């Protein structure tokens, strides 16, 4: 039943078709007439499903190009290793975590530019880096430039492996369609083979390697007179001195002792007081217990030896006497629709990418990261941003289904159809939510301003006056508190500081500390619950309205991405799903924006700074959060006028490029707004009298010029204003955090 | 209402009637062209002025013109 | 098939009839230029530089006027003669003669050859056998004279030393 | 008992490779187990194999007589040819500097032309034609396939070889004709 | 002769044009530094 | 004029060379004579030397900055006159070699395919023809080759 089965040397090797731009598509394969050709040539490029009308061809185009992906991500990861081994201060590093700062791009000599190669410290001149990388190979156990040259090397040979397998899943050895629809089988590799074995094979690293590698860096022996990962292997002596459990070897395991194991394997919880980090004994425990959840977990799947579940079954049990045939169809929607699958998996992944942020601020995993503010800044703020583009790009794809792949037949009287079927309900509750957390939650901050403006700080919402504690986030704290050798007996402290208890310092500077929670809290987590619920609005009405509403009844016919339905109706400009992710971009930005915002802020407020010698905290912005943060005005002064002061002063020194990449993202945020604001009628009459012009010189090209199209203008105007807007943020982010922290 | 006009260059490719969402607009005989037909807008109470006719017409310029008029329920599609 | 490297096939735009034909084009520059072109740089580049290997050999004892005493370094010298008004003379004059010999048509898309195989600029005062194996008499000594010329000055550039003294005993 | 069909005559148990008939001059054996020239184009490693077995012999060779003796000039002050110090050198000295314009010179100029022919299938992989003292005979003779045969067996010994060279110099620290002598 | 094609496409050439262009203007810079004027 | 002056005799001139060593010096002294942190800067306080020598002979403002004169003022030729003469030949030629190639693709069978994949020859043959196309262009101007008539140019309605 779950069988392996290849079509053969289905596509020739041959250059013909790279001479044939578009050929792709029956549209295009006839070449240009006008310069809208170009722009649909790279719109249509990855749109498989529009090329061909066979789910086997689509499907084998996404393997192979996902392959493309592997192989890019690989020389990407095999650079960052090159430039440790090669253009970094790695090695002085690990002799001076605190004191040097990471260093892994250094820029040539040309121009003045060599100002960028910054004094970061241990013999070298470059860029300050806060990708975490260094916090990352120190968890590894690399010590030497060797390893970091052969693991480029080995990233180079899988970037090779992945092109080569891309080519030959795609030419060569093209899998069938029944191939792919083995759901079962995927899940079940996918739980106990990928995640569940990388797991138990990285907990593998960590046990034998990043332990005795970090157990003796964080007792102060020197990078280079530590024995090599494979001597703690070879030689079990040396591994017994540093963890007495490795004398007794694996007879604790297969003799169900595991307590024996108590010294690689612990439940420590709270931070090393060396590295500010999580113990890599907790870590490797974790990665252990994780792995055998999901070798468990992928033999829930019924593949070809009768045993284990069938999903069909399960979604098809699932019906109760409110929701109809409840999930009948969902197996073959998800079975029959790359987008129906790729909507599910960008919206977890990108919520994932938001709960690792929030997660690794709190719980730095890597020693020596949570006192590097730049990199703990960075990480939050970057893993915010892919987290939200997934979850907008999970809405498009939806819409994607409901316009190209819903059927009525598959979707009868299940919950997706009883959905739409309620789609007025559901889009005017959401609607009078979004108005209501709207007025309830920015509302504070005006009703602020306006009372401080009068001169009435009793009349405000703040600690001092009219008080909004979170009570129950504050209740929460306090339960997290209470847990180790309560309801988590075997915990010997919090899972983290940010909940209570201790003040975690790495040298004076502060790693982790209880995150105090007061009305300025309260009213921007009220923010936060509203720029969601309407992003949530947008992208949500875009799919249950993708194939029709009251004003065009036949939308689905018009498709996913078109301008409009014309000036009639009153005007139907932007009624396509397309439109209503484009909006819900702008809206994804503005609520990420106002997180990372309220993170940079609340931590340089409250959380980072220096203990003296006495032990007092000296936070980076000194407390200002709580009567700051409480008005726009206070937001607009004592953070961004406040805070770029560094970015805005940074022209002749080392981080001069930050200053010029803040006034450069400025400029692309400001140009998108051409595109946003204009409409192609006025540039294509434009182009008609510069066309004119080259006629009369005879230089008027065949290709004729034409203005973008109504999409394409959006498109650009999106793109720039979230390239623009994103890059001053990251450039003021850069510039505060590497001069202040 | 909204006002459509169809001008004399109709070359009767019934393409602005295959388009109307409405049912504005029908195949009228006319000896004016090869075709033997005319395109006709008998129903412009009807017509929400979305131009899909407009779009539709192949000739150099438009033979079919819709000049979008005083709204109504009709024009403005309000099903309420 | 091509006699210089019979690994390669012969480059199709080439002919035995051209001077100094070995069939030697293993970039395919002949297909990415018109040949009529790149015979006429060719013999031209030749032509120049063979003069050029001459003026550096001639430079011992060999007609200094009232107007000499300057030293042969390449670079310092070039300096001198723009900075003088000299070498803007000789521009011009090389500019005039260039205009003359191929009679207007200088450019790459306007240089024809009508009545003329590439070379052929009609300077043959003495009346010598030109239509024979002279023309690739002619191709040898040029290559050799651009390859000389090479040789010539980076020998200038690399120990500040004389052209002919080079070849009696010194090393580097 | 051995496979149904064609049986790959090195490895009696693997079925013959598609492509790899016996008849190569080099190729009786049709080696290949892994299945390369299932999946590469032949004329392409055929050209890298032969390519490899003359770079290696030369190394062998040039290792060998380096050993035995080295020129006064050349102040050599290693011994062992195979090491990162005495590579450094002639890449300091300015002598590998020019080897490596005139290898990159050819390999531009006449090895990737040669690549190209071979792909197209207007060249035999390994042909340059030089044959000045006529050691091979015709092109395409029995003579010729004898020393086509014996360039490929003496090169891919040399290969092999120059991996012992390098790796028993970098334990020892001693030369190839010294570890002969001195155990 | 197919590939030849494929590095004659808009982006290509441009992409080579445009590379040999900067290469030129930043290695004139790196031996001609800081030319304001002629 | 007291408002511009020579740089070799502007004292905020010579204040600027000397504060910009001092700023490479005070990074300098964190390093140790023969560390790359030290030959690096040591190579940027070089080229300060050599630039402020070379613009010395720039008049320069009370600022101590080169201002340029572009008034056609011949004493200044060097500052704009000469780099706009070079600027106009070259990008004269860039538009005059595109044109070129532009016509040539209008007399083939597919004029557009020749826009979007170049005929790499014939793209070679216009560029290196455009070295005299101030004379090209005048000798175009002169037999009516340069511009379209009026007569034979699309326009919309007045
Ligand atoms: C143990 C079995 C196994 C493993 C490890 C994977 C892993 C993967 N599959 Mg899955 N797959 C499997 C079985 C497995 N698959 C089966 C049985 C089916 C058919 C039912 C599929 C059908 C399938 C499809 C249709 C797709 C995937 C994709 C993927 C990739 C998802 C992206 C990612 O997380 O990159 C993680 C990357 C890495 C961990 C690095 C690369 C790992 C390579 C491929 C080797 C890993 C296994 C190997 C045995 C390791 C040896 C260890 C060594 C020490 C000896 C990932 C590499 C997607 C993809 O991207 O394909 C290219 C994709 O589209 N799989
Ligand atoms: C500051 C800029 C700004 C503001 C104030 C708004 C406001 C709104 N947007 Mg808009 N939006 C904006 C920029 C803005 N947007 C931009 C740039 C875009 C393009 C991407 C959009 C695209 C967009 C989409 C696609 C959607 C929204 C929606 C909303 C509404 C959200 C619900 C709500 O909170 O209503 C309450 C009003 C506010 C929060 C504004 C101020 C409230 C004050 C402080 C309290 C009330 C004051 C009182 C009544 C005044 C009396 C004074 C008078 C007597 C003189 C809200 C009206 C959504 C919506 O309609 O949700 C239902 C929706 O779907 N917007
Ligand atoms: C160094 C490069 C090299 C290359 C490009 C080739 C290429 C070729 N060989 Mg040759 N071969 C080589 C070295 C090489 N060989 C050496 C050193 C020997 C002596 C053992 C041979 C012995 C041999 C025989 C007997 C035959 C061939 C044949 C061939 C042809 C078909 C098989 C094939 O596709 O191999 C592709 C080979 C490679 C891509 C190189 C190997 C790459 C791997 C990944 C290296 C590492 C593997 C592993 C770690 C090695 C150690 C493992 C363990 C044993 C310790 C092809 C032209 C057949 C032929 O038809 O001849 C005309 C044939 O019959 N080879
Ligand atoms: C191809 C070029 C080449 C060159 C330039 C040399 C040069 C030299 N050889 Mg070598 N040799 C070569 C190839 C070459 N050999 C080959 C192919 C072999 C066979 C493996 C040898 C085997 C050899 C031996 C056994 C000796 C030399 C020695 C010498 C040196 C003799 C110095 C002298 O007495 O006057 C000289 C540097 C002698 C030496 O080392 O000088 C003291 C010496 O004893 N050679
Ligand atoms: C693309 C156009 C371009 C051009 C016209 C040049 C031209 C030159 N290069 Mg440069 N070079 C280039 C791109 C270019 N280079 C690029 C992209 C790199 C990075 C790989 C280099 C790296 C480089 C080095 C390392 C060197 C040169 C050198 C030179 C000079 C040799 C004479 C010459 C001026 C050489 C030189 O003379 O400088 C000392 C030299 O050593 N180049
Ligand atoms: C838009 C107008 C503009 C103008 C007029 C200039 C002009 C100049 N820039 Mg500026 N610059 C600009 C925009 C501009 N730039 C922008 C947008 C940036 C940000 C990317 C910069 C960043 C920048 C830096 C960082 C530097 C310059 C430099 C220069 C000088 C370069 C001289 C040179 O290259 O050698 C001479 C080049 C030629 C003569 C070209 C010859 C071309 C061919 C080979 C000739 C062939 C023969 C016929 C020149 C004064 C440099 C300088 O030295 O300032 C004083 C310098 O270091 N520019
Ligand atoms: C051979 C190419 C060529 C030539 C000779 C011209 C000439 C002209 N352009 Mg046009 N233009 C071109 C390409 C060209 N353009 C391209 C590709 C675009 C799209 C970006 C434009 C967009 C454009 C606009 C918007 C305007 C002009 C205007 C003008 C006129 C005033 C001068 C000017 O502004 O130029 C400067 C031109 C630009 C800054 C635009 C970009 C020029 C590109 C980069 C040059 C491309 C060269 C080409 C790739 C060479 C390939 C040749 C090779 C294959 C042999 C002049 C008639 C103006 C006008 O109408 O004046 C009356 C005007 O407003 N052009
Ligand atoms: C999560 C709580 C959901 C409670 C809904 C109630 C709930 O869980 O009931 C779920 C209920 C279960 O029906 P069945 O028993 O038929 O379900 C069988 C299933 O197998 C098929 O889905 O279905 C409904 O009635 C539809 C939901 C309408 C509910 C309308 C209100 C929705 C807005 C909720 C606002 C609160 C959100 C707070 C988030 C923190
Ligand atoms: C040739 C050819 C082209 C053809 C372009 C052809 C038709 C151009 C048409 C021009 C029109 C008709 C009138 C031009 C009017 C010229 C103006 C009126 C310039 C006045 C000078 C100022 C006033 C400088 C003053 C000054 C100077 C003196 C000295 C400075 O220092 C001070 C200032 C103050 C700047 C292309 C486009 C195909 C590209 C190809 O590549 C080459
Ligand atoms: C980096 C280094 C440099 C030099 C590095 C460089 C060139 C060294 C490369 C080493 C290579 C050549 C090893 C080769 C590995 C050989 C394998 C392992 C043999 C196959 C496996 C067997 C076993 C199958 C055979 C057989 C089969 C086929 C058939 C059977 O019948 C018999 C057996 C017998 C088994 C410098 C000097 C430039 C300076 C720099 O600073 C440092
Ligand atoms: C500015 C603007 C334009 C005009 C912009 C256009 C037509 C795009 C400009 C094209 C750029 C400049 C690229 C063209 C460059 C050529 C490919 C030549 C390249 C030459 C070398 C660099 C290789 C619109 O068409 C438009 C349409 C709808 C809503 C808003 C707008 C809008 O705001
Ligand atoms: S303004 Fe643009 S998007 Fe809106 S109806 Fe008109 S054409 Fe369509
Ligand atoms: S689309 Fe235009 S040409 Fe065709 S029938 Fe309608 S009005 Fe006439």
């Amino acid at each position: 039943k779950v069988k392996v089965v290849v079509d053969r040397d289905v596509v020739a090797t041959s250059f013909e078709k790279w001479a044939k731009p578009g050929h792709f598509s029956r549209s295009l394969a006839k070449g240009p007439k006008t310069t809208t050709w170009i722009w649909n040539l790279h719109a249509d490029a990855h749109d498989f499903d529009s090329h061909t009308s066979s789910l086997e061809e689509v499907s084998r185009k996404i393997f192979s190009a996902h392959f493309g992906q592997l192989a890019i991500i690989f020389i990407w990861l095999s650079g960052m290793y090159f430039h440790g081994a090669r253009f970094s201060n790695y090695v002085a590093w690990l002799s001076n975590p605190t004191g040097i700062k990471p260093s892994a791009q250094v820029v040539w000599p040309i121009v003045g530019q060599q100002i960028l190669n910054a004094d970061v410290g241990g013999g070298i001149q470059g860029i300050q880096i806060t990708s975490g990388l260094f916090q990352l190979w120190r968890a590894s156990g690399i010590v030497n430039e060797l390893q970091l040259y052969v693991t480029a090397i080995g990233g180079l040979v899988m970037a090779g492996l992945m092109m080569f397998a891309g080519w030959f899943h795609y030419h060569k050895a093209a899998p069938k369609l029944e191939w792919f629809q083995n759901v079962e089988s995927m899940l079940n590799h996918h739980l106990a083979g990928l995640l569940g074995l990388g797991s138990l094979s990285w907990a593998g690293h960590q046990i034998h390697v990043s332990l005795p590698v970090n157990k003796l860096l964080d007792a102060g022996v020197a990078p280079s007179s530590i024995p090599l990962p494979h001597e703690f292997i070879l030689n079990r002596n040396l591994m017994a001195e540093l963890y007495p459990s490795f004398q007794q070897g694996l007879a604790p395991f297969f003799t169900l002792n595991w307590k024996q194991y108590s010294d690689i394997l612990t439940f420590k919880g709270g931070l090393s007081p060396v590295t500010g980090g999580l113990w890599l004994t907790d870590v490797a425990h974790h990665h252990l217990a994780i792995a055998v959840l999901f070798i468990v977990a992928g033999h829930m799947y019924r593949t070809n030896w009768g045993i284990g579940h069938s999903m069909k079954q399960l979604l098809e049990a699932h019906k109760g006497p409110l929701t109809g045939e409840g999930h009948k169809g969902l197996y073959e929607v998800l079975t029959t629709s790359w987008h129906a699958n790729l909507a599910i998996n960008l919206a977890m992944l990108g919520s994932l990418s938001i709960i690792v942020a929030h997660h690794m601020y709190s719980m730095p995993p890597y020693p020596y990261l949570a006192t590097d503010y730049p990199t703990q800044l960075s990480l939050f703020t970057h893993h915010m941003w892919i987290g939200g583009f997934c979850i907008v790009g999970a809405g498009a794809h939806a819409a994607i289904y409901m316009v190209r792949d819903y059927s009525p037949t598959v979707n009868y009287n299940n919950v997706l159809d009883r959905m739409i079927r309620h789609r007025d309900a559901i889009i005017s509750h959401l609607n009078w939510v979004c108005i209501f957390l709207g007025t309830h939650s920015f509302g504070l901050y005006i009703h602020n301003d306006t009372m401080r403006a009068l001169g009435r700080a009793q009349d405000m919402f703040s600690d001092t006056a009219i008080q909004l504690q979170p009570v129950l986030a504050q209740w929460i704290q306090q339960i997290h508190t209470l847990a180790p050798g309560n309801t988590a007996v075997n915990a010997l402290a919090t899972a983290s500081y940010a909940f209570g208890a201790d003040t975690v310092t790495v040298g004076s500077k502060i790693a982790m500390m209880p995150i105090k929670l007061g009305t300025a809290d309260f009213m921007v987590h009220h923010i936060h619950a509203f720029t969601i619920h309407v992003t949530v609005l947008i992208l949500l009405k875009g799919v249950l309205f993708a194939r029709n509403s009251r004003l065009i009844p036949d939308k689905a016919n018009l498709g996913f991405r078109f301008p409009c339905d014309g000036p009639g109706r009153g005007g139907t400009c932007q009624v396509s799903a397309w439109d209503h992710v484009f909006l819900g971009l702008f809206w994804m930005y503005n609520a990420l924006s106002v997180v990372i915002f309220h993170f940079s802020w609340k931590m340089q407020s409250d959380v980072w700074g220096t203990v003296s010698s006495n032990g007092t905290v000296s936070h980076i912005t000194g407390g200002n959060f709580a009567q700051s943060a409480i008005t726009i005005n206070g937001w607009l002064r004592d953070f961004l006028w406040a805070q770029a002061s560094q970015v805005i002063q940074s022209y002749g020194s080392s981080l001069s490029a930050y200053g010029l990449m803040f006034l450069g993202a400025h400029f692309v945020w400001a140009f998108s707004l051409m595109f946003l604001f204009s409409g192609r009628g006025y540039w294509q009459e434009l182009i008609e009298s510069i066309v004119w012009a080259h006629n009369k010189l005879k230089v008027a090209p065949s290709i004729a010029p034409r203005a973008l199209s109504i999409t394409q203008g959006r498109a650009v105007g999106v793109a720039h204003y979230l390239l623009g807007g994103i890059a001053t943020t990251w450039a003021f982010f850069l510039a505060r955090i590497i001069s202040v922290g | 209402a909204h006002t459509v006009k169809i001008y004399d260059n109709c070359i009767g490719c019934t393409q602005c009637v295959r388009a109307c969402p409405l049912d504005v607009l029908e195949m009228v005989p006319w000896d004016g062209c090869k075709a033997g037909q005319m395109a006709s807008a008998p129903r412009t109470e009807d017509c929400v002025g979305c131009k899909r006719c407009e779009t539709a017409c192949p000739t150099d310029f438009l033979s079919i013109r819709v000049y979008l008029g005083g709204e109504t329920t009709r024009s403005m599609g309000l099903a309420y | 098939q091509s006699p210089a490297m019979p690994f390669l096939s012969k480059p199709p735009n080439l002919s035995p009839d051209m001077p100094g034909y070995r069939g030697f084009d293993p970039l395919r520059l002949s297909d990415a230029f018109d040949v009529n072109w790149l015979l006429e740089g060719e013999v031209k580049n030749g032509r120049v530089a063979m003069l050029a290997c001459l003026h550096f050999f001639v430079t011992e004892y060999y007609q200094f006027p009232f107007y000499a005493g300057a030293p042969k370094l390449a670079a310092p010298a070039h300096d001198y003669f723009v900075k003088s008004g000299a070498m803007i003379q000789i521009l011009v004059f090389i500019g005039f003669l260039e205009m003359v010999l191929h009679r207007g048509k200088v450019l790459y898309s306007d240089m024809e050859w009508k009545g003329r195989k590439p070379g052929e600029l009609g300077f043959n005062p003495l009346n010598l056998p030109n239509d024979k194996a002279m023309k690739d008499r002619e191709i040898n000594n040029g290559r050799l004279a651009m390859l000389g010329f090479a040789g010539i000055i980076h020998g200038e550039f690399l120990n500040g030393k004389m052209p002919i003294e080079q070849i009696t005993n010194f090393q580097p | 008992q051995a496979p149904s069909g064609a049986a790959m005559p090195s490895m009696p148990f693997l079925k013959r490779p598609s492509k790899l008939d016996g008849s190569l001059p080099g190729g009786e054996g049709c080696f290949d187990p892994l299945g390369f020239t299932e999946v590469f184009s032949l004329e392409w490693m055929r050209e890298a194999e032969v390519k490899h077995c003359r770079v290696a012999m030369l190394a062998v060779l040039g290792v060998i007589a380096q050993e035995f003796g080295t020129l006064d000039f050349y102040h050599a002050q290693s011994k062992l040819q195979l090491s990162p110090d005495l590579h450094n050198q002639f890449v300091q000295n300015g002598a590998l500097q020019q080897v490596l314009l005139f290898v990159c010179a050819w390999e531009f100029f006449v090895g990737l032309p040669a690549l190209i022919e071979s792909l197209e299938g207007r060249r035999e992989p390994g042909y340059f034609g030089f044959d000045p003292l006529k050691l091979g005979g015709t092109y395409g003779s029995a003579q010729w396939k004898r020393m086509a045969a014996g360039e490929l067996r003496n090169g891919r010994l040399a290969m092999i070889a120059f991996g012992g060279f390098f790796h028993q110099q970098l334990l020892t620290k001693q030369g190839i004709i010294e570890q002969l002598t001195h155990f | 002769m197919n590939l030849k094609k494929y590095l004659s496409t808009a982006p290509v050439v441009a992409t080579l044009w445009l590379f040999l262009t900067a290469g030129i203007l930043i290695e004139l810079n790196r031996f001609y530094p800081d030319s304001l004027f002629y | 004029a007291d408002v511009l002056t020579t740089c070799q005799q502007n004292e905020a001139f010579h204040k600027r060379e000397a504060n910009e060593i001092r700023q490479l010096q005070n990074r300098q002294s964190k390093y140790d004579a023969n560390s790359g942190g030290y030959l690096a800067l040591q190579a940027q306080i070089d080229q300060v030397h050599k630039r402020f020598d070379k613009y010395g002979e720039l008049l320069c403002g009370q600022d101590g900055l080169p201002h340029l004169i572009t008034d056609g003022d011949w004493r200044h030729a060097r500052e704009f006159t000469i780099p706009a003469i070079l600027f106009l030949y070259i990008t004269g030629w860039i538009g005059w070699v595109g044109r070129s190639y532009l016509q040539y693709t209008k007399q083939t069978k597919n004029p557009t395919e020749q826009e979007i994949i170049l005929d790499l020859p014939m793209a070679f043959k216009y560029m290196l023809s455009g070295f005299l196309w101030p004379l090209s262009a005048w000798q175009e101007y002169r037999s009516g080759k340069l511009l379209a008539k009026e007569d034979e140019i699309s326009v919309s309605p007045r």
